[PDB]
């Protein structure tokens, strides 16, 4: 059961630690403006504030 | 010298679609992007001419 475990056990990496920040990535479509994406992050801070 | 806003006569069926949803599909081709009655999507090529605003 050792190499039957082991073998399931899958060969990750470090944690995903809560380091107390997370990033959000935006990606508008190909050449959307500085406007549009400042009007997408009134949003996503919208969305993560209220 | 004094710059002169020339009107000119009124393009009477101005297809106007916003440049927000216009892109170059192939190498200078624009391709909007227009959904059917099917709700699915067709990408209809256009040619993109002055850009107004």
């Amino acid at each position: 059961g050792m190499a039957y475990l082991f073998v399931r056990l899958p060969s990750s990496f470090l944690p995903d630690e809560d380091q107390g920040v997370f990033m959000t990535m935006v990606q508008l479509p190909a050449g959307a403006t500085q406007e549009r994406t400042q009007k997408v992050l009134n949003e996503v801070t919208h969305y993560y504030l209220t | 010298f004094v710059r002169a806003r020339l009107e000119e006569g009124l393009n009477p069926n101005a297809i106007l679609v916003p440049q927000q949803g216009v892109t170059r599909t192939p190498r200078g081709d624009a391709t909007v992007l227009v959904v059917g009655a099917d709700d699915k999507v067709e990408t209809r090529p256009i040619v993109a001419s002055q850009a107004i605003g």
